[PDB]
RNA sequence: CCAUAGGUUAAUGAGGCGAACCGGGGGAACUGAAACAUCUAAGUACCCCGAGGAAAAGAAAUCAACCGAGAUUCCCCCAG
RNA sequence: UUUUGUAUAAUGGGUCAGCGACUUAUAUUCUGUAGCAAGGUUAACCGAAUAGGGGAGCCGAAGGGAAACCGAGUCUUAACU
RNA sequence: AGGACCGAACCGACUAAUGUUGAAAAAUUAGCGGAUGACUUGUGGCUGGGGGUGAAAGGCCAAUCAAACCGGGAGAUAGCU
RNA sequence: UGUAACGGGGCUAAACCAUGCACCGAAGCUGCGGCAGCGACGCUUAUGCGUUGUUGGGUAGGGGAGCGUUCUGUAAGCCUG
RNA sequence: GUUUAUUAAAAACACAGCACUGUGCAAACACGAAAGUGGACGUAUACGGUGUGACGCCUGCCCGGUGCCGGAAGGUUAAU
RNA sequence: AAUUCCUUGUCGGGUAAGUUCCGACCUGCACGAAUGGCGUAAUGAUGGCCAGGCUGUCUCCACCCGAGACUCAGUGAAAUUGAACUCGCUGUGAAGAUGCAGUGUACCCGCGGCAAGACGGAAAGACCCCGUGAACCUUUACUAUAGCUUGACACUGAACA
RNA sequence: CUUUAAUGUUUGAUGUUCUAACGUUGACCCGUAAUCCGGGUUGCGGACAGUGUCUGGUGGGUAGUUUGACUGGGGCGGUCUCCUCCUAAAGAGUAACGGAGGAGCACGAAGGUUGGCUAAUCCUGGUCGGACAUCAGGAGGUUAGUGCAAUGGCAUAAGCCAGCUUGACUGCGAGCGUGACGGCGCGAGCAGGUGCGAAAGCAGGUCAUAGUGAUCCGGUGGUUCUGAAUGGAAGGGCCAUC
């Protein structure tokens, strides 16, 4: 049978051109009045998944 | 994704975005695909007859990719700037 | 019967190591913005083309080689970037 | 944790707000500061409102 | 009181068995979740009822999208 | 065999003969190999039939963005050195 | 007269020894308790498993009981050997 | 438990200190012969052929190359009273 | 008298007796999806449950807690 | 004390001598009145103590009778078992050696006996720990629930105040 | 409009009686040769009760499960995150149920800037006045101070006064540090708009290092980004935030 996609990882990651995955940063959902604006400003943009944890992502997203 | 009992990355990380239903019915077109139609006119029904975009598609853009060597009337489709210049340079006629 | 069991230790704590020190030594070519020293106080001081951070971190404002030197009447240790 | 949190609403009509804290016991009077409004790109007086 | 219930005759039929498949009435737990209670397992196993050589469904108060298709069932895609 | 480590007085086996444990299916990735090559490939099914037909479809030659949308660029931003 | 007395049948099972791959998957030998009673026994019947029954020990329910047996779910699961 | 605190016999050096020359002593090294791996270089490669260095302990584990068994084709062939 | 058939026969269980409490009869209660049945072909001098355990002398203080019973003015409070 | 830790409490009795026993004291670690208190004749295959009789229980064993054991004939098991050409000592060493080192001693093979060792046999330790194992039991653990109970609507209506 | 007298119906509550539902494990008759059942006459009760759905309570009577780890064996005890010093062996880092201490905040000024200033303690003299208030001089020279623990810093003060103020700005960010990762940190400079200062310049919170909590789910404001026939809308997305 077909492999089933981990639907949480499909809602959390998007594949880029060269096969990497973009993701949203954490820590930007609440508790935001004590955080510096510099920190948040460096947390709004999407980041790439690191080389170490990219294998578990590919295992969870076999269908890209 | 099991990391021991540590919170895995796909659950540490937040969800984002939604899925556009209109993107499934949009398409992008090479300039090299313009010759594969017949009649020298390019519509949605012409591209679907040439098996290029698919049936459920209702919108299509033409993108500067590849190259065309023939005058082609484009009708009812969006065209990029470079595709407009390349079509009009190759003899095309973009209309609506 | 006999295992007079007991005790403890109010002294189990310690904090994490902050990885301070000198990141780039003398005669060592750096780019602008490169952290040279992380430190608590001004154990070192900023010379030419060297800025002092919020946490007394010494970073390079320009490119070139690191120069350690002792100046002033208080014999304080200054870090400067030679031009390159 | 007596220092409660509030928000500083723009008086420029925009719903823009900065969020911050205050001690409402010792400072009963409202906080009013002149802050930057990125929507209007001007410095405008913000006033204290409830964090809600 | 008529009546009706009831009784008796007579005629026709049924009854029970049997491998799977089918429709329906009820309906688990182990397990998995690295525990577990929502969830899963699974409308599964199992029990019961009924039928046929197949059954069931079935001839739009249906889809569609402003173009249109034209009962039901089955297969491949759509699409993990 | 398990172990830091066993002649170990740690486990297992009386011996012989026979059996006895990384498979299978479908998806997916990588490597090799072969075919075609900006194209490649068909499934069901038809067909008397391992042919041929069938290109429905799938992957690829474009990406960015949450998205509309733009498009070899795009997003961010009022705008980017 | 007696849930009276002594004591065989009958019912039971306090002690010791034997035996413990037994004669016997609980017995023999020598003693022991009750023995007209809340006795005992024959035949047939009834109560069914989270249920029965129990002068109550978690006792007994076919040499099996802190939840029988058999078949099935079922190749339960086993980060353990 | 039995000498039992040189391994023993035994030693007044066969002990200790100093100096020196010998010799023994390993699967170390050298010699002779053989196999294989990896690199050089050159040929005119049969893509491997001389020379050339160097390497060759090994669990878990990774990689490479093989033997043999049963069955199908080659095989109505070949061997076999 | 009874008991752990197969390591425990006892001070353990039971017992007559005592007390509390429920029960007015289609009884309480119990087995049963229910019908029904037992209680009981009995009717409070009866039946069920609980504790104690012949007999003799006795059984003292505490109702704050936890239960049960009785109350119904007020507060709170469900579906609707 | 079926309850008393300290405790063999202290005193007395009994005995040559008594951590037990009996009777007192009360300082009741931590009795106590129907999860009954204190007494109690009789009974008890009940627990503890004492005495008389009795005796191989013992001092301390001796002899005898029989059933086996032993020998012959006939039949004929079993558990166990890596292989055995299966000594002692001191030491070493997976830390308690038939098997190693050093040394001593020892002709080969049975039979009757004993049971010190073969960490002997039997039973994948029941103790202990562990397992994101199980089961049963408990409760003011959690979540449910049968059952009991409350009220609304329905089966369910008419009059009068 | 404030307060209702009449009449009637829409109607609830509380009684009052009734009978026709319903109940009868009361009597009698019949089916019947029958203590079941049904029908019939009738008596009593009577819209109560009792059953169905919903609903609140109770509910170990029953069922499914949970009941942490480290640990010089387990349990009991203690601990579990963050900061500072030592151990730590002169880069970083480095363990123990090793030795000692703290944090789970505060501040609308205790922030920014400009300008100015410089302590502790002791000595002498001096009304109340005293070991110790305030005052003057001298020694001293940071032995003080730093919002709080320790360490490192601090005179150009980062310490102390006053004036003006909101840079406790928004979008970005070369380049580095640190982590397995998630992530955390420093940051010149760029654009806009601002504050102080004559100006050069400084300011993207506090001398620094603790003062904290992922995701999901859900809430609030803004934004047409999306909007399942179409137009809206719901809902969702993004930004801010709880
Ligand atoms: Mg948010
Ligand atoms: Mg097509
Ligand atoms: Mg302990
Ligand atoms: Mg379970
Ligand atoms: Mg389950
Ligand atoms: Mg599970
Ligand atoms: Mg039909
Ligand atoms: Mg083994
Ligand atoms: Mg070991
Ligand atoms: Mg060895
Ligand atoms: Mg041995
Ligand atoms: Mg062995
Ligand atoms: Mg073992
Ligand atoms: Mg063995
Ligand atoms: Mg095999
Ligand atoms: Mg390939
Ligand atoms: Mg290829
Ligand atoms: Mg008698
Ligand atoms: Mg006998
Ligand atoms: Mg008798
Ligand atoms: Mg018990
Ligand atoms: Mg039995
Ligand atoms: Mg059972
Ligand atoms: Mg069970
Ligand atoms: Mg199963
Ligand atoms: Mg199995
Ligand atoms: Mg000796
Ligand atoms: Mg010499
Ligand atoms: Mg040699
Ligand atoms: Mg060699
Ligand atoms: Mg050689
Ligand atoms: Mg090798
Ligand atoms: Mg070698
Ligand atoms: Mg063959
Ligand atoms: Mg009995
Ligand atoms: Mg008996
Ligand atoms: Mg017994
Ligand atoms: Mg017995
Ligand atoms: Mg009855
Ligand atoms: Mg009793
Ligand atoms: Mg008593
Ligand atoms: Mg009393
Ligand atoms: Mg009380
Ligand atoms: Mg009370
Ligand atoms: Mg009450
Ligand atoms: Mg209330
Ligand atoms: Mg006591
Ligand atoms: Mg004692
Ligand atoms: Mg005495
Ligand atoms: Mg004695
Ligand atoms: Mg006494
Ligand atoms: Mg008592
Ligand atoms: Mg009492
Ligand atoms: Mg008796
Ligand atoms: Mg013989
Ligand atoms: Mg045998
Ligand atoms: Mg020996
Ligand atoms: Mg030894
Ligand atoms: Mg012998
Ligand atoms: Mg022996
Ligand atoms: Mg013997
Ligand atoms: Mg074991
Ligand atoms: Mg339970
Ligand atoms: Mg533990
Ligand atoms: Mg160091
Ligand atoms: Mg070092
Ligand atoms: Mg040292
Ligand atoms: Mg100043
Ligand atoms: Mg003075
Ligand atoms: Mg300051
Ligand atoms: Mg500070
Ligand atoms: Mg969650
Ligand atoms: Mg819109
Ligand atoms: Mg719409």
């Amino acid at each position: 049978p077909k492999i089933k996609t981990v639907r949480g990882a499909a809602k959390r990651f998007k594949k880029t051109g060269k096969g990497g995955f973009k993701h949203k940063h954490a820590n930007l959902r609440h508790i935001l009045t004590k955080k510096a604006t510099k920190r948040k400003r460096h947390l709004r943009p999407k980041a790439m998944v690191s080389k170490g944890d990219l294998g578990l992502v590919i295992a969870c997203l076999p269908y890209a | 994704g099991f990391e021991g009992g540590q919170m895995p990355l796909y659950r540490r990380l937040p969800k984002f975005g939604f899925t556009s239903r209109k993107a499934a019915i949009t398409a992008e077109i090479r300039l090299s695909d313009l010759a594969k139609v017949e009649g020298g006119v390019v519509d949605l029904n012409t591209l679907k007859a040439a098996n290029i975009i698919g049936i459920q598609i209702e919108f299509a853009k033409v993108i500067l990719a590849g190259e065309v060597t023939t005058p082609v009337t484009v009708r009812g489709l969006r065209v990029t700037k470079g595709a407009r210049a390349a079509i009009e340079a190759a003899g095309g006629k973009i209309e609506e | 019967a006999h295992k007079k069991a007991g005790g403890s230790t109010r002294n189990g704590r310690d904090s994490e190591a902050k990885r301070l020190g000198v990141k780039r030594f003398g005669g060592e070519s750096v780019l602008a913005g490169s952290i040279i020293v992380r430190q608590r106080g001004t154990k070192f001081h900023a010379g030419a083309n060297v800025g002092c951070g919020r946490d007394h971190t010494l970073f390079a404002k320009a490119d070139g080689k690191v120069k350690f030197e002792v100046k002033g009447p208080k014999n304080r240790k200054f870090i400067s970037i030679e031009a390159e | 944790g007596i220092r409660e949190k509030i928000k500083l609403v723009s008086s420029a009509g925009t719903g823009h707000f900065y969020t911050t804290t205050k001690n409402k016991r010792t400072k009963p009077e409202k906080l009013e500061l002149k802050k930057f409004d990125p929507v209007v790109r001007q410095h405008v007086i913000y006033k204290e409102a409830k964090i809600k």
